[PDB]
């Protein structure tokens, strides 16, 4: 019996790897240790998400 | 072979071409079809990671591996 | 599932080979010809 | 993860540059954006604008063909599940 | 120079003071036949922005054919016939008149936009329960 239960965990799991993704490009292109031809990418990347 | 050194000489309309355009044909189709309303113009958080990070505190996290550790026999 | 990583939530159960299981008793076809 | 939106044509990386950065801080003021690229309709800004993938979240079945509705489930209907 | 607010009645949004669409020719074909040289798309396409400049000027007052006629010519005929034409779709002489309304007001109105049952694309009121947690997430 598997209707809700999958359907609403993907749903989230959407979501949580999202936020995921937005916390680490946002770190990686805070630390400015990082090349200004990664951080650019990742400058993009927050706006776009 | 004649007039190569000249910028001038045109006819008048006493006009140009104008650019300003504005359009309303409102029955009720267009302008939208009026859904109803919403929302949601920035994402949120889940705040669940917390909830979901490893700490002896754990919600069930480590009271499930407990579970595991000491049911699995 | 395996068409959806998205799985019902379980810690100790069986689900799959459970209806699997039953759909193959159904079949009756003590000589199945089949794989 | 490492979703990269570099990936455009007909457009430079600039170009796409500009818009998201107007839109960041302009709030969708469709003129203002357009102003702020070099020489795209707005409208045209629209549209590629709403063909920018976020190609990372949609994973590929029942729920994946099925959405606000669903087989019920006190049957044998993971059949369904399995596809 | 811009000096005036000029709307259309939006179906009219196919046409281009640059281009032309296969709507007029169906509806004035004789410029395209091409067996009249004296006609060609080209003046046509003159002759219309020509027309739709002037009235877009001063629209709030009307503009006659006669008014083109004694201004510019190459027929009567043909003339009248897409003058008359432009006015049927309102390209021309739209604005000649203005109305007004105080516009009192009722429960729905354009500012507004809050929570509840949406027909459009999809949206989840409810995430997850307890146990969805127990998943060894990415």
């Amino acid at each position: 019996i598997d209707t809700h239960t999958a359907t609403d965990i993907y749903q989230t799991l959407i979501a949580l790897n999202l936020d995921t993704t937005v916390n680490d490009c946002l770190d990686k292109l805070l630390n400015d240790e990082c090349t200004e031809s990664t951080r650019e990418n990742a400058l993009y990347d927050y706006y776009a998400l | 072979l004649i007039n190569y050194q000249v910028d001038s000489k045109l006819l008048p309309k006493n006009i140009e071409p104008p650019l300003t355009s504005q359009y309303s044909t409102r029955h009720d189709a267009p302008r939208g079809l009026f859904p109803f309303e919403s929302y949601k113009p920035s994402v949120q958080l889940p705040d669940m990671a917390k909830l979901k990070k490893m700490m002896n505190t754990s919600d069930s996290e480590s009271t499930l591996y407990k579970y595991l550790k000491e049911s699995k026999r | 599932h395996l068409p959806f990583s998205k799985s019902e939530n379980p810690v100790l159960s069986t689900i799959a080979f459970l209806v699997g299981l039953v759909n193959p008793k159904t079949v009756q076809s003590m000589t199945q010809r089949a794989i | 993860v490492k979703i990269l939106e570099q990936i455009d044509e007909n457009w430079s990386k600039e170009d796409l540059q500009k818009l998201l950065k107007g839109i960041q801080e302009f709030g969708a003021d469709w003129y203002k954006v357009a102003k702020n690229v070099g020489n795209k309709s707005p409208e045209q800004c629209i549209l590629r604008f709403l063909q920018l993938p976020i190609e990372d979240k949609f994973l590929y079945s029942t729920i994946a063909f099925l959405v606000g509705l669903v087989n019920p489930k006190t049957v044998q209907s993971m059949t369904q599940r399995a596809i | 120079p811009q000096a005036h607010e000029i709307v259309i009645p939006s179906y009219s949004k196919w046409f281009n003071l640059e281009k032309i669409h296969s709507i007029e020719v169906q509806s004035l074909p004789e410029f395209f036949t091409n067996r009249i040289p004296s006609k060609t798309p080209e003046v046509y396409m003159r002759y219309r922005n020509f027309m739709v400049n002037s009235y877009r000027l001063n629209p709030n007052e009307y503009f006659s054919v006669t008014t083109a006629r004694r201004n510019v010519s190459g027929d009567a005929a043909a003339l009248f016939r897409l003058h008359k034409f432009l006015t049927k779709w309102g390209l021309i002489n739209y604005q000649v008149d203005s109305k007004l309304l105080p516009k009192n007001i009722e429960p729905p109105l354009t500012s507004q936009y809050s929570t509840r049952h949406d027909a459009p694309r999809g949206l989840f009121p409810f995430e997850s329960y307890k146990p969805s947690v127990q998943l060894p997430d990415m």
